């Protein structure tokens, strides 16, 4: 106002969104091969089980415990907007 | 980190006061559409494969790596056998050969 300026950033508000909902779209459905080279389709449900054999778990945990890996997940998701809603 | 793809190896170069790096990385470029499944029943057991993810290609079923393309024929060294057929969800039916059946018989 006496010789300050506050130049805008380069990318908006919607432009960072949109750039984090393709890389949320690139690691649900293909996992991590869109980051090498192009997007390969990969169920979700078979993923998990790629992740799992990088840490040294066969994949018959993942299947055999699939509705109990849903819900905890789904049950962890849900506990980040009352940790953050609470604490500040 | 050392470029776009699946790193490999890479070179150095000399620069005036800095240096040049050549990463050489792995990148594939055509790909097809194939049918998959998380496992298969073979006598109402559960087979897992060991390494690798199986496709099909309409008619069969096989097994291969997941960068490459290289089918091959499920059998009982390619897979292992665990839980039951009822636990895994989306389950297909199809037959394993067994390399031991043919030995004992000729
Ligand atoms: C392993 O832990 C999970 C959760 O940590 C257990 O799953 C819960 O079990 C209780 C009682 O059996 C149920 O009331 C809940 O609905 C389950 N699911 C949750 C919390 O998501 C599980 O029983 C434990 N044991 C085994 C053998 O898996
Ligand atoms: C899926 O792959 C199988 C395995 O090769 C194919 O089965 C054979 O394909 C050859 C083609 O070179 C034929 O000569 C054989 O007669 C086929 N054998 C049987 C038992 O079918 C199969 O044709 C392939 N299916 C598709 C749709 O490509
Ligand atoms: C794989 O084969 C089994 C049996 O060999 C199938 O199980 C049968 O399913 C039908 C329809 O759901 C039932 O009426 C039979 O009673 C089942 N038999 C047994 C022994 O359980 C199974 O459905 C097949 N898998 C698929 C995907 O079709
Ligand atoms: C696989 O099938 C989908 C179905 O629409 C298609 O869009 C896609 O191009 C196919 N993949 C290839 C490599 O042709
Ligand atoms: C895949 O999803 C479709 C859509 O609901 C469903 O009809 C089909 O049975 C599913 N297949 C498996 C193997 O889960």
């Amino acid at each position: 106002f006496n010789g300050l300026t506050v130049l805008p950033p380069l990318l908006t508000d919607e432009m960072i969104a949109q750039y984090t909902s393709a890389l949320l779209a690139g690691t649900i459905t293909s996992g991590w091969t869109f980051g090498a080279g192009a997007a390969l389709q990969i169920p979700f449900a078979m993923q998990m089980a790629y992740r799992f054999n990088g840490i040294g778990v066969t994949q018959n945990v993942l299947y055999e415990n699939q509705k109990l890996i849903a819900n905890q997940f789904n049950s962890a998701i849900g506990k980040i907007q009352d940790s953050l809603s609470s604490t500040a | 980190f050392c470029g776009k793809g699946y790193h490999l190896m890479s070179f150095p170069q000399s620069a005036p006061h800095g240096v040049v790096f050549l990463h050489v990385t792995y990148v594939p470029a055509q790909e097809k559409n194939f049918t998959t499944a998380p496992a298969i029943c073979h006598d109402g057991k559960a087979h897992f494969p060991r390494e690798g993810v199986f496709v099909s290609n309409g008619t069969h079923w096989f097994v291969t790596q997941r960068n490459f393309y290289e089918p091959q024929i499920i059998t009982t060294d390619n897979t292992f056998v665990s839980g039951n057929c009822d636990v895994v969800i989306g389950i297909v039916n199809n037959t394993v050969y067994d390399p031991l059946q043919p030995e004992l018989d000729s």
